[PDB]
RNA sequence: AUGUUU
RNA sequence: UCGGGCUCAUAACCCGA
RNA sequence: AGAACCUUACCUGGUCUUGACAUCCACGGAAGUUUUCAGAGAUGAGAAUGUGCCUUCGGGAACCGUGAGACAGGUGCUGCAUGGCUGUCGUCAGCUCGUGUUGUGAAAUGUUGGGUUAAGUCCCGCAACGAGCGCAACCCUUAUCCUUUGUUGCCAGCGGUCCGGCCGGGAACUCAAAGGAGACUGCCAGUGAUAAACUGGAGGAAGGUGGGGAUGACGUCAAGUCAUCAUGGCCCUUACGACCAGGGCUACACACGUGCUACAAUGGCGCAUACAAAGAGAAGCGACCUCGCGAGAGCAAGCGGACCUCAUAAAGUGCGUCGUAGUCCGGAUUGGAGUCUGCAACUCGACUCCAUGAAGUCGGAAUCGCUAGUAAUCGUGGAUCAGAAUGCCACGGUGAAUACGU
């Protein structure tokens, strides 16, 4: 409201090092069962291997790059009208936004297991389908549309 | 030997309490485990104020009782009763049995 | 409370005092497997308005039959009403 | 009915129903434990269970044992 | 209710109890009545002793006692023979032959109870509560006290309507832990209606 | 020397035994992936160590009582750090740099009577 | 919009 | 028409049948 | 915080009328005891037995029954007659008062204002000067370190060891728990009126009221409670009083609020396994071993408890697996059989056994909670309590996201 914070940041990746991660490791992790998560988030890359090759690291904000957005609009009520302006996303936000709707439609393949249902969705980026790619352009059909605003 | 275990609702009881309970046997000197703290058995009670629904007020209450060891060692009939008979207490309670 | 319901419950006390006070069991041991009759079992008439589950509470200062305190005896208005004042060794109001 | 070993019942009726049995039989026997076990020796008897009002002339069968005079007697109301 | 009971949570610091001894469960139980019992007997006979306090204590199969009385002299009568007779009274509705004693009360214009049930009759005596309460209550204030107050309930007078009259004197602050206050209450009936009583006094913080 | 390490926090409380040289550690009967090992990144207990080296330099063997399981592994790394100082009380300005001397003050949470859970409390639809 | 109830 | 929601409550409005 | 009886006020019926509960007067009888019959019981009428304390002998002390009244009894009505208690905005920062002064007055000032703060917080200014209630403190508790005490608690160097803190032993360690140490814009820099204060820093376990408790101003809603209890008035008086048995509060053709469990593979079931905190307890917790598929039943020790029993944490972990099926999900429902707590479980109890396996595949309009050890999830204990917790109270395990901005 009037005061102002930083960010919590905690643990990053058990070995492969990378803060920012964990979130991938934290956001999708449920019922606080952090333990399990890491068996997740981990394992994923573990599968992805032979899928993609290059190291799992890049493999990952690889086809991450083609998820994250960058530019959203936000509802600001003016004379009873409530316009959509649109605004830039910082990348502080912008690789979270990825993040959420990446496991999401991870969450949402209805097949098996979620090891797959996630290397499915961090790999479809690249190649381009799925839920979770299908956002972040589909951000895009709201923005400029709106230009006439910001 | 002879234990004493101490039980009170307060240390005014216990203070000022168990340590002439050790320095009046031993006159001068004896052997006895010695005076000791332990933990403490809290009963928290809660109970509704207002009468008439508001179930949601309550007030809660804990009845701290505090205790105290010591136990005497060698029995020494000599300082037994300079113990036992020199039982004053303002009202708290010490055990007694083997 | 009522006096008139006090009084009532008072006899469903003394009563145990007496048939339940001993006679329980002259009967109780013929009623599990001892042997064993039934007659006893049978004739089993004894205890009637008198019961080890048929007897109330009642706030001991007042009489309510509802929010009662074993440690006590008292319901949560009279006990908190008189803690207040002091008429209970080591009672503060709790808040750890 | 659940009673493990055992089942129980009310005397007062006991000392009632075979009390009157041995001498042939009059009228119907008012009953009042709805918590009593029906007997397979009361077979048929002219009684009644009471309902909180009056009570129901009723007869068991030979295949009703554990079951109460309170079963085969409405206590309610409702429709 | 805003404001809760100002002596209540004191037991603890800056103010002491009134039952001091021990027992659990199942001594407790019977303990709570007797503390009970004799406080009601003693209290109605001791009215006109002008009561403060009733502690009691408990040894060994025997309360202890100590009538806070601002006179006690009214408890002894022909010397010893009002004592010894109530001597009794407490040995019978304890169960056990309790001991017994007092420590007389001197200026009981300054404690809350005495000073409570001193204004709570005044009433019966016909007399005008608000002319009262900020004059024959007040008092206190006289021999150099910090603070001091009384709030009265509701059917003052004839009124239908039932209130509150304020006239205070001092500091009160119900808030300082420290600070300590005598509270007491007294439901004088009045002949038209249950008036009550409610006197602050504070001597001292800490 | 018989070092000493607090290593008590979140309901646990440990005991780091800093031995002189043997960089092992033997955890209640067990060896740290004897144990809690397995289970989450407890190897964090080695993060202290990322400063000076160990082996053998100097022992870690523990063993930690009471507490949760990430809370007793957790409470040795808080004590581990201070449990050094017996081999240089000046290199502790090495420690809490990185979280660890500080006593992790964050613990559960009292129950408030008339909150489901001391924070959140039940709907009220027709409120 | 009203409430002695668009 | 009815059942639910919206409001302090009505109508209106929204949902469902 | 606990409705089978009881509770229990409500009902159908049985029954009573100075009473179920009080004092008191008078009479007879110590009080009682166990039984008999008949009753649903409430009772009624008996059969024997028991023969207390004193007496300047009548009398009396309790007490039992009866007689008679003065009286007694009423969870009966007014919460607009009331006490006491509580909810409510609101943990809001407010609410006032004395003196002086301004105005015919009602009132105003202070308390407004400039900064600042979580804050009528602090400073500055000012016809204002001061003060009271309230926010800030002292109380608790947690985060550290020390002192002492070391048993039932602890186990490090020493040996012993049936290798079990199991022996001695050692008081080092965690721990326990009484007394303290500490945090205070206290210190450094900048900003800022070189004011307050703010923003970074050091040091420290801990920073800028450290975190969580408790504490709820003058008051408003004639807000709630005569049913806790108390009480003004009013009202009932072979009764709105009283006692007993059965029934009801556990209805249902519907509607709403707060909840519990799933719809599942971040899962289910089988294996083995990893670890907490706080409390409980003699008409109590009840180990151990035996039998039982099972609830549990038998035997019986220990502990009134840092000694024993409750206690065998659950998530978690590693394997068998099942493969997205209404199923290897989910568990309602129901049938037959049993256990127990109890006079007593049809009406109306908790659990177990086998059989049956529901709706339900994530939920419209709308709507709620939560800023961190929080939300979330997973277990544990307490209270009330004969015996029926998806509730309340409390404990810890693990353990997030997000916060531009009004
Ligand atoms: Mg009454
Ligand atoms: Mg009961
Ligand atoms: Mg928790
Ligand atoms: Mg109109
Ligand atoms: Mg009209
Ligand atoms: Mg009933
Ligand atoms: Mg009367
Ligand atoms: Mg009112
Ligand atoms: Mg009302
Ligand atoms: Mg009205
Ligand atoms: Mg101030
Ligand atoms: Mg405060
Ligand atoms: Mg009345
Ligand atoms: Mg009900
Ligand atoms: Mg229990
Ligand atoms: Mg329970």
């Amino acid at each position: 409201r009037r005061r102002v914070i930083g960010q919590r940041k905690i643990l990053p990746d058990p070995k492969f090092g990378s803060e920012l991660l964990a979130k991938f490791v934290n956001i999708l992790m449920v019922d606080g069962k952090k333990s399990t998560a890491e068996s997740i988030v981990y394992s994923a890359l573990e599968t992805l291997a032979q899928r993609s090759g290059k190291s799992e690291l890049e493999a990952f904000e690889v086809a991450l790059e083609n998820v994250r957005p960058t530019v959203e609009v936000k509802s600001r009520r003016v004379g009873g009208s409530t316009y959509q302006v649109p605004v830039e996303v910082r990348p502080v936000r912008r690789n979270a936004l990825a993040m959420r709707w990446i496991v999401e439609a991870a969450r949402k393949r209805g097949d098996k297991s979620m090891a797959l249902r996630l290397a499915n969705e961090l790999s479809d980026a690249a190649e381009n389908k799925g839920t979770a790619v299908k956002k972040r352009e589909d951000v895009h059909r709201m923005a400029e549309a709106n230009k006439a605003f910001a | 030997r002879i234990r004493i275990r101490l039980k009170a609702f307060d240390h005014r009881l216990i203070d000022q309490a168990t340590a002439e309970i050790v320095e009046t046997a031993k006159r001068t000197g004896a052997q006895v485990r010695g005076p000791i703290p332990l933990p403490t058995r809290k009963e928290r009670f809660t109970v509704l104020i207002s009468p008439h629904v508001n179930k949601d007020a309550r007030d809660q209450y804990e009845i701290r009782t505090h205790l105290r060891l010591v136990d005497i060692v060698e029995p020494t009939e000599k300082t037994v009763d300079a113990l036992m008979r020199l039982d004053l207490a303002a009202g708290v309670d010490v055990q007694i049995s083997l | 409370a009522k006096q008139s319901m006090k009084a009532r419950e008072v006899k469903r006390v003394a009563l145990a005092d007496k048939y339940f006070a001993k006679r329980a069991e002259l009967k109780a041991i013929i009623s599990d497997v001892n042997a064993r009759w039934n007659a006893v079992l049978k004739l089993q008439t004894l205890p009637r308005d008198s019961s080890p589950s048929r007897q109330r509470n009642r706030c001991r200062q007042t009489g309510r039959p509802h929010g009662f305190l074993r440690k006590f005896g008292l319901s949560r208005i009279k006990v908190r009403e008189a803690a207040m004042r002091g008429e209970i060794p080591g009672l503060k109001k709790a808040s750890w | 009915r659940s009673l493990k070993k055992g089942p129980f019942i009310d005397l007062h009726l006991l000392k009632k129903v075979e009390k009157a049995v041995e001498s042939g039989d009059k009228k119907p026997l008012r009953t009042w434990s709805r918590r009593s076990t029906i007997f397979p020796n009361m077979i048929g008897l002219t009684i009644a269970v009471h309902n909180g009002r009056q009570h129901v002339p009723v007869f068991v069968t030979d295949e009703m044992v554990g079951h109460k005079l309170g079963e085969f007697a409405p206590t309610r109301t409702y429709r | 209710g805003q404001k809760v009971h100002p002596n209540g949570i004191r037991l603890g610091i800056v103010k002491p109890w009134n039952s001091t001894w021990f027992a659990n469960t199942k001594e407790f139980a019977d303990n709570l009545d007797s503390d009970f019992k004799v406080r009601q007997y003693l209290t109605k006979e001791l009215a006109k002793a002008s009561v403060s306090r009733i502690v009691i204590e408990r040894p060994a199969k025997s309360i202890r006692v100590t009538i806070h009385t601002a006179r006690p002299g009214i408890v002894i009568g022909k010397k010893g023979e009002d004592v010894e007779k109530l001597r009794k009274v407490v040995a019978d509705i304890a169960g056990v032959p309790a001991q017994i004693n007092i420590a007389e009360v001197r200026k009981p214009e300054l404690d809350a109870k005495l000073v409570a049930d001193s204004i709570t009759s005044q009433l019966e005596r016909r007399v005008m509560f608000r002319r009262a309460m900020k004059r024959a209550v007040q008092n206190a204030m006289r021999l150099g006290a910090k603070g001091i107050k009384v709030e009265v309930s509701g059917r003052l007078g004839g009124a239908e309507i039932a209130r509150t009259e304020w006239y205070r004197e001092g500091r009160v602050p119900l808030h300082t832990l420290r600070a300590d206050i005598d509270y007491n209450t007294s439901e004088a009936h009045t002949t038209y209606g249950v008036i009550g009583v409610k006197v602050w006094i504070f001597k001292g913080e800490i | 020397n018989q070092y000493y390490g607090t290593g008590r926090r979140k309901s646990s409380a440990a005991r780091v035994f800093i031995k002189p040289g043997n960089g092992k550690i033997v955890i209640n009967q067990r060896s740290l992936e004897q144990y809690f090992g397995r289970e989450t990144a407890r190897m964090v207990v080695r993060q202290p160590l990322e400063l000076v080296d160990m082996v053998e330099k100097l022992d870690l063997y523990i063993t930690v009582k009471g507490g949760g399981i990430s809370g007793q592994a957790g409470a040795i790394r808080h004590g581990i750090t201070r449990a050094l100082m017996e081999y240089d009380e000046s290199l502790r300005s090495e420690l809490r740099k990185a979280g660890f001397v500080t006593r992790d003050a964050r613990q559960v949470e009292r129950k408030k009577v008339g909150l489901r859970k001391a924070r959140r409390r039940p709907q009220f639809s027709k409120r």
